[PDB]
């Protein structure tokens, strides 16, 4: 049964950074971290002030 | 109607999800959300416009009737 | 475990906002009751500001708020603040009730009861509010809605110079109203609380009619900001009536003295009450134009009664949404008559346009709805 | 750039509040007077610091 | 007693003191131009009395009595049938016209 | 026949062939349309909670499946029909056996 | 004196619209000449005559002023 | 009448979404209004105080205040004489009662200057067609005791009009014309009627510069945290 | 079921007022809650029928006390009912903290 089960694939949704399957993620990590943070960062900036 | 637990017994389901920051914000903007808010758009308009056409039609024309009946001096 | 799961205030938090029940299905069109909220405590915020710099006395109450206007900083920022933010509230009040009206949402019964005493309870407040001015205009519009209510006979003349205090409008008269606009919306905001409690007594609508239990997502993370977005577009509309044009619907005439000879040509409530007003000036009858106010907005309460389809939201049924945007479309021809003066011509489509209301209410909901349930093989 | 700001001001909640208070004055500071210059950058002529200037 | 309490705060939100001290008037009209009507303060209201240029005059009596809702001559009204002397408040809503 | 043609472009412009969904789904919830649905057998019970979470997932991402995957017009298996009618009728029984 | 009002006034009245509402208003004085003892003064011609006059001075009046 | 008329709007210098005031044009209709047109209209709601920082130093506010010279107050006597008033003196009436200002003017009050401009439709464009195109009465021989009027309902104003050419000549090199002096002036009660006009776009002027940054921030955030629910795909299994 | 037990206001005034359990022992000193209660309907309503009747302006604040206590209908009775309803509110308050402290429900 769960055998049979195979994800779906979405790279019509992924980063393009991260369309490299062989290359681990343990690396481009915390630039998508930083880039996201840094975003809410200047949201709740804009919002504070 | 309640919270969590036990609201319908479902089963037979899979749902794949995806941790957001994988994916991208804003896939094919320009390039396929346009052609589905288009035909979003095409679908409905001409069934609530049309109301308001009518609503057009009576301001023109019983604006007009109206400046041409009180006017007569 | 946790803290909010056990304390007894966090309790009403948690089951409230936190983990809540709420679909994966709604649009921006259900962000209104968060709307509506946030738009009645910014009201209730400046209304206490504004209430805090202002003496209520037929001499001073415009030579305060002029004082207002010019002397304090800001003054005259929180004055169309509180203005604009009323006009805005009622805006998202009716687009709140064209989405239960038109998504079916209607078929609960008790949460319809306690908003139709909010929506009694707003518009009496926000008349309150715009009399106290006291404008020409709002001299004029408190004499002819306080008439209004001495319109039912036996009771009338005499309950209305009760509510006045003497056989004129007083100074007495403005300091009821004064007290009765400033604690309205404490009342207002518990009914949205009793409201908001049957709401979560019963569980929320999607677009289609159809139940949801199966896909129940929380309403945090997501529609805590989803709310954040629809709210910052609120405020930013709302900046930007009150500060690029403050009298795009703010109208001029309501800032004189209020002279007790001055009678000026044109009269009007302000621009959301002009198809209650509208109705009244349609049929020629003092009680009958009374009963006809009535009828209106009790028939919109009677609704749900009217509903005798199968389905529950007019997303799949084409024909009854058509007569629906006729209905719409004749919404806004009542606020176009509103915003037309009082003459014959347009007494006359607006007597054929309050009709056609009240044939669509009435009559044609019911019967057009059954033949769309009809023709369906069913 | 990036993993160099998230080393620095995204590990723990006081770091980040903190960096945002001081986002907040240095915005303060910057777009106060970006926007008094742009404002009577497009409103120069009949200004009323044309009067002081004079006066 | 409570339903004496509820009848006496009833009272209590009738109206003033100074409500019930409000009285008669003079009035003399021997100033207006004619065919206008000229207004008088009365119990905080208005009091209207309106010379007609007699072609006005002409009308009314021209036209019938009967026509209307509820006829009544205008000797019935007046002693002074070139002077207009009325309360112009209307009956609707209580507003003055134009 | 002009009124089945009307039936036709009726179900055309109803919009939900585009969902994905039957005549089974757009049924509003009184209490005998739930006692009804109570009474559903297994595999129909479990067709109806994956259209209705597909429906769902749908008008979330507001999105139509294209015209290859479309519930056409007459190949409809409806089924909620006679559960309902006999709920229907044993209603009325114990309504009119109160009536008499 | 050139008043800039008078000026733009009388120089802007050149247009189609204001010479036959002119003679328009000018045939209005005959009718009430004419066909006197009346209760119409000309009206509608007059102030539409103003109406475009003022509208082209709401164009082109501004220009040095 | 009452046919009401068009009024056309003009071109303003303060009509735009940014386009600001004339505080030299303020300054100019203050003194135009302070040397004729005072005398049967009031601005009751504004004091010389209001002007110490809009135009001048406290040194010509101290000027134009001491110059006119209204009332004391109770100084131990409680009779009411005379003083110049430094700052807190009003703007004197020049007739006390509304009958008092009916005995001078045929009836016919001025109504006071504080939100005349705001109190009409159509704004400070009205004002300025008003007192700039005045014509003769036509055919209504009406009382000689009203002047005609073209942006008015009746048509009869109790005002000649005061646009009397070269008559007032304001501080600078060009003369005192007659649409100069109309456009000062209406544009002085444009400022008498709005306060803050220039800081209330000022204000809206800033907050497009907030919303023009936050719109992307916030939007973006709530496409962050919906985008979990649009890439959540279904699958079936039953046996 | 019953109707007390279904309904959602019904089922909050019923753990209040209904099917609130409570000791059997209940001296007069429990009656001071309820007295706070009473005493603040009736300071609000009696402040609403002054709000009904107050100018607030230094000049005419006192003349408009005056106009209450003397001139208006029975706004003598109402403005009394205020002021020393104000006293007994605190005199009870003082009860009802008395209470609190003395038989050690500060442990709460
Ligand atoms: C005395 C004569 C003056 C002077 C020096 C000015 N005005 Fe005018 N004005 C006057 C009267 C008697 C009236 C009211 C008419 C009546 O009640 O019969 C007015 C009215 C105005 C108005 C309002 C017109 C309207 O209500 O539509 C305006 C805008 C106005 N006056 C402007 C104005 C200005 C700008 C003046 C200085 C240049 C000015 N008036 C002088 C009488 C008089
Ligand atoms: C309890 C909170 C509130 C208080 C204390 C309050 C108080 C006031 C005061 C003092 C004014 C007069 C200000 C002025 O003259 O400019 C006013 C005006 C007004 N209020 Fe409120 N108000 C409150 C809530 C509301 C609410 C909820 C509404 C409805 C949305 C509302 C509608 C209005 C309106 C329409 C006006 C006239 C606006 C104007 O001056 O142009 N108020 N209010
Ligand atoms: C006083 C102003 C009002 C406030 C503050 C208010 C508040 C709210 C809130 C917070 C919600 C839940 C948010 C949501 O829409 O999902 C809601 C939903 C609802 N309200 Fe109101 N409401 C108001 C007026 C009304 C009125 C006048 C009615 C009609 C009688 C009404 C009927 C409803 C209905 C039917 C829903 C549920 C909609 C659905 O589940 O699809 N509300 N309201
Ligand atoms: C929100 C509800 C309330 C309103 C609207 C209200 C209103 C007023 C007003 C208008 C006055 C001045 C009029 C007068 O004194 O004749 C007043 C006075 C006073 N109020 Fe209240 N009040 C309220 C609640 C309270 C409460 C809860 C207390 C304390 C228990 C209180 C204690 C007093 C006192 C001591 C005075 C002065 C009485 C006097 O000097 O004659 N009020 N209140
Ligand atoms: S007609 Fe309605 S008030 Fe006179």
């Amino acid at each position: 049964s769960h055998t049979d089960i195979k994800v779906p694939d979405f790279s019509d949704y992924r980063r393009p950074e991260v369309l490299d399957s062989t290359k681990s993620s343990k690396e481009s990590s915390e630039a998508r971290k930083g880039f996201s943070y840094l975003i809410t960062a200047t949201t709740t900036v804009g919002v504070a002030y | 109607g309640r919270q969590f637990g036990h609201l319908t017994r479902v089963r037979h389901v899979i749902t794949y999800s995806l941790s957001p920051f994988e994916q991208r914000a804003f896939p094919h903007y320009f390039s396929k959300g346009i052609p589905n808010v288009l035909r979003r758009t095409r679908a409905c308009i001409l069934r609530v416009a049309p109301p308001f056409v009518v609503f057009y039609l009576v301001y023109t024309w019983g604006t007009q009737e109206f400046e041409k009946s009180k006017r007569k001096n | 475990i946790n803290i909010r799961k056990t304390h007894p205030l966090m309790k009403i938090v948690n089951n409230a906002f936190i983990d809540l029940p709420a679909p994966s299905n709604i649009s921006s069109w259900w962000n209104f009751g968060s709307l509506l909220g946030i738009c009645l405590i910014l009201q209730i915020l400046t209304g206490l500001f504004l209430a805090m710099h202002y003496t209520p006395d037929t001499t001073t109450a415009f030579s305060s708020v002029t004082h207002i206007c010019r002397d304090v900083n800001y003054g005259w920022i929180i004055r169309y603040m509180h203005a604009n933010g009323a006009s805005m509230f009622f805006i998202c009040l009716f687009m709140h009730v064209g989405r239960g009206l038109y998504y079916g949402s209607y078929t609960f019964l008790e949460t319809w009861n306690i908003g139709v005493i909010l929506l009694f309870a707003t518009m009496a407040t926000a008349f309150m509010g715009y009399v106290l001015p006291w404008g020409q205009m709002s001299f004029w519009g408190a004499t002819v809605i306080t008439n209004l209510l001495s319109a039912i006979p036996y009771i009338g003349t005499n309950l209305v110079e009760w509510i006045w205090g003497g056989f004129s409008v007083d100074k007495a008269t403005l300091t009821r109203f004064f007290a009765f606009h400033f604690i309205f919306p404490f009342i207002i905001a518990a009914l949205a609380m009793v409201h908001l409690l049957f709401l979560h007594e019963t569980g929320s609508n999607n677009p289609t009619g159809i139940p949801s239990d199966t896909d129940k997502i929380p309403f945090h993370p997501y529609y805590t900001i989803k709310d954040i977005l629809g709210a910052i577009l609120l405020i930013l509309i709302l900046m930007l009536l009150v500060l690029f044009t403050p009298d795009l619907l703010g109208d001029p005439d309501n800032y004189t003295p209020a002279n007790p000879l001055n009678t000026p040509p044109h009269i009007k409530p302000e621009w959301y009450f002009l198809f209650a007003y509208a109705i009244l000036r349609s049929i020629p009858n003092k009680l009958g134009g009374v009963l006809a106010l009535v009828l209106s907005i009790l028939v919109l309460v009677i609704m749900p009664l009217l509903h005798t389809s199968k389905q529950r939201s007019m997303m799949f049924r084409p024909i009854s949404q058509c007569m629906f945007w006729i209905l719409v479309a004749d919404l806004l021809t009542l606020t176009w008559i509103g915003g037309q003066p009082v003459e014959h011509p347009y007494i006359i489509i607006g007597q054929l346009a309050s009709i056609m209301y009240f044939l669509i209410i009435l009559v044609m909901m019911p019967v057009a709805s059954i033949i769309e349930n009809n023709l369906l093989k069913w | 750039l990036t993993a160099r700001l998230y080393s620095l001001l995204f590990r723990r909640t006081s770091t980040f509040a903190l960096t945002i208070v001081v986002g907040a004055l240095f915005f303060e500071r910057a777009f106060d007077q970006g926007a008094d210059a742009i404002y009577e950058h497009i409103n120069e002529g009949k200004l009323w610091k044309h009067i002081k200037h004079k006066y | 007693a409570a339903k004496n309490v509820v009848s006496q705060f009833v009272s209590s939100m009738s109206a003033s003191a100074d409500v019930l001290a409000m009285s008669k008037i003079e009035i003399k009209l021997s100033d207006i131009p004619e065919g206008k009507n000229m207004a008088f303060k009365w119990r905080g209201k208005p009091l209207f009395v309106r010379h007609r240029t007699k072609k006005e005059i002409d009308q009314e009596a021209a036209v019938e009595v009967s026509q209307l809702r509820d006829p009544q001559h205008d000797l019935e009204r007046v002693k002074k049938p070139e002077w207009v002397i009325l309360i112009g408040v209307c009956t609707h809503l209580g507003c003055v016209p134009i | 026949k002009w009124l089945e043609g009307i039936r036709k472009w009726y179900y055309n412009a109803a919009g939900f062939n585009k969902l994905g969904l039957m005549r089974d789904d757009t049924i509003h919830e009184n209490d005998d349309v739930k006692e009804a649905i109570r009474r559903l057998p297994e595999n129909l019970y479990n067709d109806r909670v994956f259209r209705i979470k597909r429906a769902l997932d749908l008008s979330m991402r507001q999105q139509i499946l294209p015209k290859e995957q479309w519930t056409k017009y007459e190949e409809d298996k409806f089924y909620l029909e006679p559960y309902l009618k006999e709920v229907i009728r044993e209603r009325k029984e114990r309504e009119e056996w109160t009536k008499k | 004196l050139v008043d800039p009002l008078t000026t733009v006034r009388e120089q802007c009245e050149q247009l189609e619209k204001c010479v036959k509402a002119r003679e328009r208003l000018e045939l209005c004085d005959e009718r009430v000449s004419s066909r006197s003892q009346t209760e119409e003064d000309c009206t509608e011609e007059l102030f539409d005559f103003l109406h475009a006059r003022d509208h082209c001075v709401a164009h082109k009046l501004f220009n040095s002023l | 009448s009452d046919l009401e008329l068009h009024p056309p709007s003009y071109p303003w210098s303060h009509r735009g979404l940014l386009s600001s005031l004339d505080h030299t044009s303020i300054r100019r209709g203050f003194q135009v209004y302070k040397q004729v047109c005072s005398s049967c209209h009031s601005m009751d709601y504004v004091a010389y105080r209001h002007l110490v920082g809009v135009c001048y130093t406290e040194d010509e506010a101290k000027a134009l205040a001491e110059e006119v010279e209204v009332q004391d107050g109770p100084n131990e006597d409680g009779e009411m004489f005379m003083r110049p008033g430094k700052l807190s003196d009003y703007f004197p009436k020049p007739y006390p009662n509304p009958e008092a200002a009916r005995a001078a003017n045929n009836g016919a009050l001025p109504p006071d200057l504080s939100y005349i401009v705001r109190a009409r439709h159509g704004g400070e464009d009205y004002v300025f067609s008003l007192l700039t195109g005045y014509c003769e009465p036509p055919r209504v021989s009406l009382r000689e005791g009203l002047y005609f009027n073209p942006y008015f309902p009746g048509q009869a104003i109790g005002m000649a009009p005061p646009i009397y050419n070269e008559v007032l000549e304001f501080d600078d090199g060009t003369p005192a014309t007659m649409s100069q002096v109309a456009k000062d002036v209406c544009t002085f009660l444009r400022w008498a009627a709005e306060p803050e006009h220039d800081h209330r776009k000022r204000m809206g002027l800033k907050m497009l510069l907030m919303m023009g940054l936050l719109l992307p921030l916030v939007y973006a955030m709530k496409r962050h945290k919906w985008s979990v629910l649009k890439s959540r795909k279904l699958a079936y299994r039953p046996p």
